[PDB]
């Protein structure tokens, strides 16, 4: 409701600002009831709408008032559009003063992308939670699982259904051996199959900020190598060649080949 | 449109169809003098005759019924194909 | 009235009776400002937020209440503009 | 019931001629004309 | 408010029935007419019925319109119409209402022709399918098979012609999990009308005879707790009482009515005999429990005993077996409740007041005084107290009832009712309040029902005759009063009741027609008005009518006999009183005896059929909208009332040998007959007949038929043996002569079956009425079914039994199951569309057995899909913002490459009013001149810059190759300047530690780019987004040099995303690791981390937006922040759709798909074009999981098997056996969408020449009651010493009946020479604790037995352990206590047999 009022009043106010009147005489400010403009005066200046002067009005003849906006002119190179005033409402005369305010404004040119199906209900605070409360599970379904090690479950719900079923999978190292689907009784239990990921390859482990690797692969399958090497010049630390293991080489990670460059 | 109340009104209907037609073994479920635009009707078929398709049929604007190919077929079984030329002794063209 | 509807001993309110800020509304009317008026009221300056905030005008008056809506209020007398203009013309004129 | 009954609000006095606010008029008379708004539903408030 | 009108109508319209509205209108004297009308909802747009009804003193200004919505008519579409208008138009008046609408309309009664079946049946079923207004529904009916663990295993469908709709006979798959599965049914049209109904599958041999167990009272309480009495009856299935039975009781402390696996007496062990049907029962419950329970005083327990029976025919062989589980310890019995009874006062009329009791395992007690007490209030609080009342339960009817009698302005009422008995301790004797209210008419104008509200019937026909009387201030103006019949959910009746001149009323004199026969409600009402002001006063009353059919349909066997004969001819008689369908059943008595407490399968039809009343409770209403809410009813009224104010509550208001045959239906045209034999089944075969018509479903009295002879064998064959183990097979000659008899019975068996007796008998003598046992033993030497042929060659003519023994092998069933998904496109990783399932044969195997394999298929449908669109704006994001210096023409170009592939993927040409083969071709032109404006910002090193001046830009160089990367799966550039460019920025912008800094520009572009990543560690910002080109283009140019860098860029991108940057940074960073090896692992720690920083509306998440730097200012203009967001949320969106998962992205795309921080983003070409690659991917996404797809199911080298047509009308297929010994070539065509796809393999393993014993086992029975001495020795690895087994838990079945001599056992547990720790018995197992086992030789233990011989057969006891530590190595041998002389033995998979 807030963004529509901002738009609301857009569009009241270029219906309705009172740069439109005419100008009221004797430096009054123009104001506009929605039907009729009606002149604030100065001081010293009376009549019904400002028309007569008190005998001390010199600065007489002095003027000066801004004008209406030019309809939004098409986009720039950098797509903004602009709109400008002229101050002409009259144009200061007779030593009057400058216009206030910006002549030129700078509007960015966005427009709506997806397909109208009338506004949601938005309100300040409710949109915040990361993390929540759990749901009460009343449809006596299983929450989801913890996968084995080196585990994954290929597609996430918070809780399936009875009788329903979900598929685990194994990290790019490992193969699934014995059944890799689990299913929901009736009751929350999950009629875990007999499975366990077993290892065919390996990953280029974490060095440091000098490389002290070669990276020949993406993957390397068991019974290959990789190679620890210095840029140049020297020797430091960790095996020259490593080959995997059923688990990874036993790697040097706290330290590698961070030779004398 | 509105407030059909505030005004003079024909509550009695000014356009109608033609006569909804007939089905081979089957009837409109319900009947009157006069069948008004936009007035359902229903098929329902002689007895021993089950109606396939949707059975429902509106006058439309279009001063003609909407309609929805319907079917009436006997409640009998047919003879299938035979399996492999077999004997069915008690051959018939229907069979209750 | 609702948070009062039904009670046991009420909490403490503040103990005098005390009036509010002299306008205090018109501190809480929105402004048209094309129109260049006051027009309707907007915030509730007789709200007083369960606590009991006052000001004094003077030693010679009774104390004055502030509505929760308020930040700071004070009563320092100013003449922000002064002006007096005057003019006189004689002329007298005599023949013989 | 006398139970039931609470007091609305602390004071029963409108705004000195508020009813006047709530005539109609008459454009070519300039008249005012007879009773048009209900200047006094409190609508449960108790607005000082 | 002179002229008023009322229009009622039911509170919810069923779509599809035939809905009657009653309008009645009031102060009118010229004639006039109105059209009531439902309507479409919101729009008004839809007239979906309409009746035009006319309105005069003729009429006396009632009327009715039938209305009814088409299920047709209605719209459809994802989520279906939850409302509609009813609204009149008349001279006069106009005015409609929302009403509710619903799509159960009618009943689907399934009806099973066993409650009971084993595996290796199939289960007849039909549903009985009628409509709202009882007529046969004829919708296309299907019918959904539910296994006992609620995983579906089968779907058919059949159309319906009768009202009867009979399904193929679904066979029960190779191996069921046994238990209760469940059969839905719903219309495969618009509606939902679920029905259900239960059977069980067990592995079962029906019941010789009927055993019950019949307790005083269904709990143990104050009045027996010292002793408590039960009555044991038998009667055989051919209506006969047992002549002579050994019984034994058992009872059993339990804790639990859901389940328990609690102890008993060991004492207490009741033992009688049965004699002429009937032994009387006694358990002196405090002993029992004092002496060796837990407990010694009653306060102990809120709690239950189990009963538990074994009678065994004393001279018969047959055993049967019983229990009444749950008879609860209880110290406050009798709860109570109302029935029948309003909670609504009125004055003069009598206040009738009824309660029931319930038992813990309830019945209504019955046997038991009460007492009531009320207190009453008038006027201005005033107050009157009423003498207190005592009734007594009526010992059938379960209710004790109760009337007042009351000042003529009582207000409230309340009152309190408590228990009245001797066995009350008071503060422990049960009780409950209770308050009532007047009608509470704001106009004190009334209308009072005259009527008792009975219990009891209404008979069908007769005259109801009610009095009604309209106490009013206004009495002048009530010339008549009016009143509605609704009987289900309709109005049935309508009428007017005139005044007469004495100042009372027409009575309400109606036959009680055929269309009330559940139950119905009568509301009467009337409108009055006061000088200017009317009230619509309304009063309802319930009416129990008699449960009498239309059709009147009745069965008889036509040679009316007391008793039948075995293989006789027999003729039924169907007689209806109208033309009819019907449908026949026959079931053995003998059937409902092996579910405990099983219903007839159509039991209460009508009650199911009284659910169908919208109302609830007896009658009455705290006001007049209360009184038609209660009715069932809505109204429509200018008289100053609206039922709008109430909302519903979850009402709880009270008020040859065959098991089946005949299973068949037949029109009878009023008379019909059939002809059939009876079969060879010495039992009571009940006939159930259920008749269809237009006057609705009727079920004829069970027809039963004694099928009898006066010599005949029984014989106790169980249901499943051992292959190589020897087995008494017993049963008895029955001789219902009053004569003795000398008699033989002789035994007849195929090869695989053979015996000791070398086949002549005693000829023995037996009494009149009388039986005696026979004895039968044998080997079975070969799986499958055989004939056994038992043959009574005796006086009164030859007998032959023909019958049939299974056999199953000797060895544990081991389940294997394997399954993949089917893939044919790689959402899940690589595409994968066949897989060769092993014909794998384990060593173990039980000599000669066949390996049996299942096969099922499981449709993964894809869920709620959720609608986003691109506008007819669409053209705006085309024709775009112009062209431009620094490329205004870049940023307007860019938008023409995605709004394609969107306009494209999604075939969302008609978008316009346009052909769309015109507007594709008028696009893809402005697309080619977008590539080479793309092309005009390149320069000759094969860089690109935002100016020719412009030095290089690796950020606009990869954002060019990821835009003709997208562009080139569609419309083609050379690959010579692609590989060119990416090659130039694998050469001069790859690094290490890091990779793709960028070359300092002038500026970053206006409204291009991003805001960066800016402070530090930007370079995972332009890792990221240079990653993205890249992977965008590798498919157009795959080179090694490329691929290398990638396999650096994106290892340093994991490898510095980790510690959770501003999440833009982490939401960019997992897109482009995203397109790499989604299962490596850090990346689904990237994932992880990025769906921790989500933020989310709704209770489960509505919407899902992500945040990043939270800017929390609103934007109706959307500033830069604005583009944060949109950006993040893109790249988050395109990372969860990289992942394939519609149940993580369905709320995010609804966040995208709304004004929310409003417009294209901040209008950048970068969150604008992420934001149309959102949808485009989710429409691909919604499509690639789309199930069609036909998988078809070969062997390797041998033939076909099957074609499943998985589809979006059928997502499941029934089990197929895969037969043949071969390997199983599943495969499918591309189609659509995935599947998974199971097979189950089945084998029976042996102890000895298996893995799983550690712990070798022999056993051996000796008479020196008997002693029985075990022997068995531990094996260890080739490795290892002869150190023992490890802890083991060991376990000696035995025969039930037979018992070991415990205090000959407590000296395994006393001897200095421990072995065991402790011993238990269990489920009649004796379960003893090993601290280890020697391999060094076989440890021999000794124990001791004696018998109370139990049953007829006795399965083979299990001499069996495991180890405790290493509880998977299970080892086990059958054996028994009775001697073996049916014994040889072979080095063969079958041999020969020898007697001794
Ligand atoms: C257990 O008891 C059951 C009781 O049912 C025994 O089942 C019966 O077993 C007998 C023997 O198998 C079987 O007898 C045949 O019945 C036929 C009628 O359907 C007769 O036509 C048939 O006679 C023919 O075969 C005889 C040899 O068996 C010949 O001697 C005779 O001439 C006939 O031969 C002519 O006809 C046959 C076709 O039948 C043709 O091939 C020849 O060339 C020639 O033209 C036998 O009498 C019964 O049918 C079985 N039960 C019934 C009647 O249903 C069962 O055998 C017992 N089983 C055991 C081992 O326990």
């Amino acid at each position: 409701k807030r963004n529509n009022l901002r738009k609301a009043l857009q569009e009241y106010a270029a219906k309705f600002d009172p740069c439109q009147c005419a100008p009221c005489p004797n430096n009054g400010r123009p104001t506009l009831s929605g039907t009729e403009c009606l002149c604030v005066c100065q001081s010293g200046t009376y009549g019904e709408n400002c028309e007569k002067q008190s005998p001390d009005y010199k600065s007489n003849a002095v003027d000066g008032q801004w004008g209406c906006w030019s309809s939004w002119s098409t986009c720039d190179a950098t797509y903004k559009r602009s709109r400008t005033r002229e101050c002409n409402n009259p144009a200061p005369q007779r030593g009057g003063k400058r216009c206030e305010g910006e002549k030129r404004q700078e509007e960015d040119c966005t427009f709506s992308i997806m397909e109208n199906n009338g506004q949601p209900c938005i309100n300040d605070d409710e949109e915040m939670k990361e993390v929540d409360l759990p749901e009460i599970e009343a449809d006596s379904g299983c929450p989801q699982p913890v996968p084995p090690e080196n585990g994954f479950i290929r597609n996430e719900k918070q809780l399936y259904l009875v009788g329903e079923d979900v598929e685990i999978s194994c990290l790019t190292g490992f193969e699934t051996v014995g059944y890799q689907y689990f299913r929901c009784l009736p009751d929350g239990t999950w009629r875990q199959g007999d499975v366990e990921c077993q290892r065919t390859e390996c990953i280029k482990p974490v060095v440091q900020e000098v490389l002290t690797i070669t990276p020949f692969q993406r993957l390397y399958r068991i019974g290959e190598s990789i190679e620890l090497t210095c840029p140049k010049g020297f020797v430091v630390a960790g095996p020259s060649r490593y080959t995997c293991q059923g688990n990874s080489w036993t790697p040097p990670i706290s330290n590698s080949l961070t030779c004398e460059k | 449109l509105l407030e059909p109340h505030c005004f003079p009104l024909s509550l009695v209907p000014t356009e109608f169809c033609p006569s909804p037609p007939a089905l081979k073994d089957g009837f409109v479920q319900d009947e009157g003098t006069m069948f008004p635009v936009g007035k359902n009707v229903v098929y329902t078929c002689n007895e021993g005759y089950s109606l396939i398709g949707n059975p429902v049929a509106r006058c439309g604007e279009d001063l003609r019924w909407l309609v929805g190919e319907m079917h009436c077929q006997k409640i009998a079984c047919v003879l299938p194909v035979l399996m492999d030329g077999i004997q069915s002794h008690p051959q018939k063209p229907f069979y209750t | 009235n609702s948070d009062e509807r039904d009670c046991g001993r009420t909490k403490a309110v503040c103990t005098r009776k005390y009036n509010p800020i002299p306008s205090v509304q018109l501190m809480g009317n929105g402004f048209h400002f094309l129109a260049g008026e006051p027009r309707g009221e907007v915030l509730d300056n007789s709200f007083t937020g369960g606590i009991c905030k006052t000001v004094k005008s003077s030693r010679t008056s009774n104390p004055y209440r502030v509505p929760a809506n308020l930040e700071n209020v004070g009563f320092e007398v100013q003449t922000a503009e002064d002006d007096l203009k005057t003019d006189f013309y004689k002329d007298l004129t005599s023949l013989g | 019931e006398d139970s039931e009954r609470r007091p609305s609000c602390d004071i029963d006095k409108p705004p000195p001629n508020i009813e006047l606010t709530g005539n109609g008029y008459n454009e070519l008379t300039g008249q005012f004309r007879n009773r048009v708004i209900n200047t006094k539903s409190f609508g449960g408030q108790c607005r000082k | 408010q002179e002229q008023t009108y009322v229009i009622s109508a039911p509170k919810i319209f069923r779509v599809g029935a035939s809905e009657n509205i009653v309008i009645q209108v009031y102060g009118y004297t010229e004639a006039f007419d109105a059209t009531i009308s439902i309507k479409s909802y919101p729009d008004k747009k839809f007239s979906y019925s309409s009746g035009h009804v006319h309105l005069s003193s003729e009429n006396k200004f009632q009327n009715s319109a039938i209305l009814t919505i088409q299920p047709k008519q209605l719209p459809g579409g994802q989520n279906p119409v939850s409302y509609v208008y009813l609204e009149v138009v008349s001279k006069h008046f106009s005015k409609s209402k929302r009403m509710p609408i619903t799509y159960d309309n009618g009943f689907l009664f399934i009806h099973t022709d066993k409650p009971v079946y084993t595996p290796d049946q199939s289960v007849k079923v039909r549903v009985y399918s009628l409509n709202d207004d009882l007529k046969p529904a004829k919708r296309e009916t299907v019918l959904t098979f539910i296994d006992p663990e609620g995983s579906e295993v089968d779907m058919v469908e059949e159309i319906d012609h009768i009202g009867i709709i009979s399904f193929p006979d679904f066979k029960i798959p190779s191996n069921p999990r046994y238990g209760m599965w469940t059969i839905k049914a719903k219309y495969k049209e618009d509606f939902s009308t679920t029905g259900t109904a239960y059977f069980e599958v067990k592995e079962y041999v029906l019941p010789h005879f009927s055993v019950s167990i019949e307790p005083e009272y269904n709990f143990i309480g104050y009045k027996n707790f010292k002793n408590f009495e039960i009555t044991i009856k038998a009667r055989y299935f051919y209506n006969k009482v047992v002549t002579e039975a050994d019984v034994y009781i058992t009872f059993g402390i339990r804790e639990d009515l859901k389940d328990d696996q609690k102890e008993m007496m060991q004492t207490a062990m009741q033992n009688t005999m049965l004699i002429n049907g009937i032994a009387q029962v006694t358990f002196d419950s405090e002993t029992a429990v004092k002496e060796l329970s837990y407990y010694s005083l009653e306060d102990l327990n809120n709690k239950y005993l189990y009963i538990a029976v074994t009678v065994i025919e004393s001279t018969g062989g047959f055993s049967e077996e019983a229990e009444i589980p749950g008879i609860k310890y209880v110290l406050s019995p009798y709860k109570l409740n109302l029935v029948a009874t309003p909670l609504f006062l009125k004055p003069g009329i009598p206040y009738p007041i009824k309660v029931q009791v319930k038992d813990s395992l309830d019945q209504l007690v019955g046997g038991v005084p009460v007492t009531l007490n009320a207190q009453t209030i008038d006027v201005n609080q005033e107050t009157s107290d009423l003498d207190p009342s005592k009734s007594v339960t009526r010992v059938d009817d379960g209710v004790a009832s109760f009337v007042l009698n009351l000042p003529s302005g009582v207000t409230v009422l309340e009152f309190n009712v408590k228990t009245d008995a001797p066995d009350l301790p008071e503060e422990n004797q049960a009780r409950e309040g209770y308050r009532a209210i007047a009608y509470s008419s704001l106009s004190q104008s009334y209308l009072y029902i005259d009527w008792t509200d009975n219990h009891k019937a209404l008979l069908v026909g007769e005259h109801l005759n009610i009095i009604v009387t309209p106490k009013s201030p206004y009495i002048d103006k009530i010339t008549h009063y009016n009143y509605l019949i609704l009987s289900k959910g309709k109005i049935i009746h309508f009428g007017t009741r005139e005044k007469f001149s004495d100042a009372s009323y027409q009575s309400i004199n109606i036959p009680v027609t055929q269309n009330m026969v559940p139950s119905s409600r009568l509301l009467v009402y009337y409108i009055v008005t006061g000088e200017q002001t009317a009230e619509l006063v309304s009063d309802s009353v319930w009416l129990n009518i008699e449960e009498k059919c239309g059709n009147q349909l009745q069965v008889h066997l036509s040679p009316d006999a007391d008793a039948y004969s075995p293989g006789q001819t027999v003729s039924l008689n169907m007689a209806t009183g109208m033309d009819s369908w019907v449908a026949l059943a026959a079931v053995d008595s003998a059937v409902y005896g092996v579910q405990r407490g099983a219903k007839k399968p159509l039991e209460r039809v009508f009650q199911f059929l009284e659910k169908s009343d919208l109302g609830c409770g007896a009658g009455g209403g705290l006001n007049n909208a209360n009184v038609f809410h209660l009715a069932g009813l809505t109204f429509l009224t200018n008289a100053n009332a609206d039922d709008s104010q109430e909302n519903d509550e979850p009402c709880k208001e009270i008020l040859y040998f065959p098991e089946s045959w005949l299973w068949e239906v037949h029109l009878v045209p009023r008379r019909k007959q059939l002809q059939f034999a009876l079969p060879d089944s010495l039992t009571t075969w009940e006939i159930q007949g259920v008749g269809i018509s237009n006057t609705g479903i009727c079920v004829a009295d069970t027809v039963k038929a004694k099928v009898f002879k006066d010599v005949f064998l029984e014989m106790n064959i169980p249901y499943s043996v051992v292959r190589g183990e020897q087995i008494q097979l017993k049963g008895t000659v029955y001789n219902y002569r009053t004569s003795g008899m000398q008699f033989c019975v002789k035994m007849s068996a195929v090869e695989g079956i053979c015996t000791s007796e070398s086949p002549k008998c005693v000829r023995q003598k037996v009494e009149g009425s009388s039986s005696h046992l026979v004895t039968f033993t044998v080997l079975p030497l070969e799986i499958g079914l055989h004939n056994i042929n038992f043959s009574l060659e005796t006086w009164f003519g030859k007998e032959i039994l023909v019958k049939t023994l299974r056999v199953v092998p000797e060895g544990v069933k081991r389940e294997s199951y394997s399954g993949v998904t089917l893939d044919p496109r790689g959402i899940y990783g690589t595409i994968s569309r066949r897989k060769e399932f092993p014909y794998r044969i384990p060593l173990d195997l039980v000599p000669k057995t066949e390996i049996k394999r299942i096969l099922s298929v499981k449709g993964l449908l894809v869920g709620e899909i959720l609608s986003a669109v691109l506008s007819q704006e669409g053209i705006n994001i085309l024709t775009h913002l112009p062209k431009g210096s620094a490329e205004a023409e870049l940023m307007s170009v860019v938008p023409v490459f995605y709004v394609f592939h969107y306009l494209e993927t999604g075939n969302h040409w008609n978008i316009f009013h346009s052909d769309p083969l015109i507007e594709k071709q008028k696009l893809k032109k402005k697309l080619k001149e977008g590539m080479l404006s793309i092309m005009s910002y390149r320069n000759a090193d094969y860089s690109y810059s935002v100016w020719k001046g412009g030095s290089a830009s690796t950020w606009l160089t990869a954002f060019a190759l990821r835009v003709l990367g997208q562009v080139n799966k569609y419309v083609e550039q050379n690959q010579n300047s692609i590989c060119n460019s990416l090659l130039w920025l694998v050469e001069n912008y790859q690094l290490d530690n890091g990779s793709f800094k960028e070359n300092s520009q002038y500026q970053p572009i206006k409204l291009q780019g991003t805001l960066p990543v800016e402070a530090r560690e930007n370079s995972l910002y332009l890792t990221a987004f240079t990653v993205i080109g890249i992977r965008k283009a590798f498919d157009i140019c795959p080179l090694v040099k490329i691929d290398t860098a990638l396999i650096k860029a994106d290892n340093f991108l994991l490898e510095n995303t980790l510690p959770a940057q501003s999440t833009f940074t982490l939401a960019i960073s997992a897109y482009a690791l995203s397109l790499g090896d989604k299962t490596h692992p850090q990346f689904r720690s990237i994932v992880s981390a990025l769906k921790r920083e989500a933020l989310v509306k709704g209770n489960p998440p509505i919407y899902r937006f992500w945040k990043d730097n939270l800017q929390h200012k609103d934007s109706s203009v959307p500033n830069t922040g604005t583009a944060r967001m949109v950006e993040t949320t893109a790249y988050a969106l395109l990372t969860s759709l990289n992942l394939k998962d519609i149940n993580y992205v369905n709320p995010v795309i609804k966040w995208l798909s709304e004004e929310q921080r409003y417009g294209g983003g901040f209008y950048s070409t970068q969150d604008t074009i992420n934001a149309i690659e959102g949808l485009t991917e989710y429409s691909l996404l919604v499509k690639q999981l789309r199930l069609s797809m036909d998988i078809d199911v070969s062997y390797k080298h041998k033939g076909a098997l099957h074609n499943y047509k998985m589809t979006d009308k059928n997502f499941l297929g029934r089990p197929v056996e895969v037969l043949l010994n071969d390997d199983l070539i599943v495969s499918t065509g591309f189609g659509s969408g995935l599947a998974t796809v199971h097979v189950t393999t089945v084998v029976h393993k042996t102890s000895t020449s298996e893995e799983v014993c550690s712990f070798y086992l022999k056993i051996d029975t000796q008479d020196i009651y008997k002693r029985i001495v075990a022997c068995a020795s531990y094996k260890p690895s080739r490795e290892e010493s002869s150190s023992g087994s490890s802890h083991a838990v060991m376990d000696i079945s035995l025969p039930t009946g037979i018992s070991a001599n415990e205090e000959d056992l407590k000296a395994l547990v006393e001897g200095v020479d421990q072995l065991f720790t402790d011993y238990q018995i269990k489920d009649g197992h004796v379960i003893l604790q090993l601290n280890s086992i020697p391999s060094s030789d076989f440890l021999c233990v000794r124990f001791r037995i004696f018998e109370l011989f139990e049953v007829g057969f006795l399965s083979p006891a299990t001499f069996t352990v495991y180890e405790y530590h290493r509880p998977d190595k299970q080892c086990t041998m059958f054996y028994s206590t009775s001697n073996i002389k049916i014994q040889k033995v072979c080095e063969g998979a079958a041999c020969k047999c020898v007697e001794a």
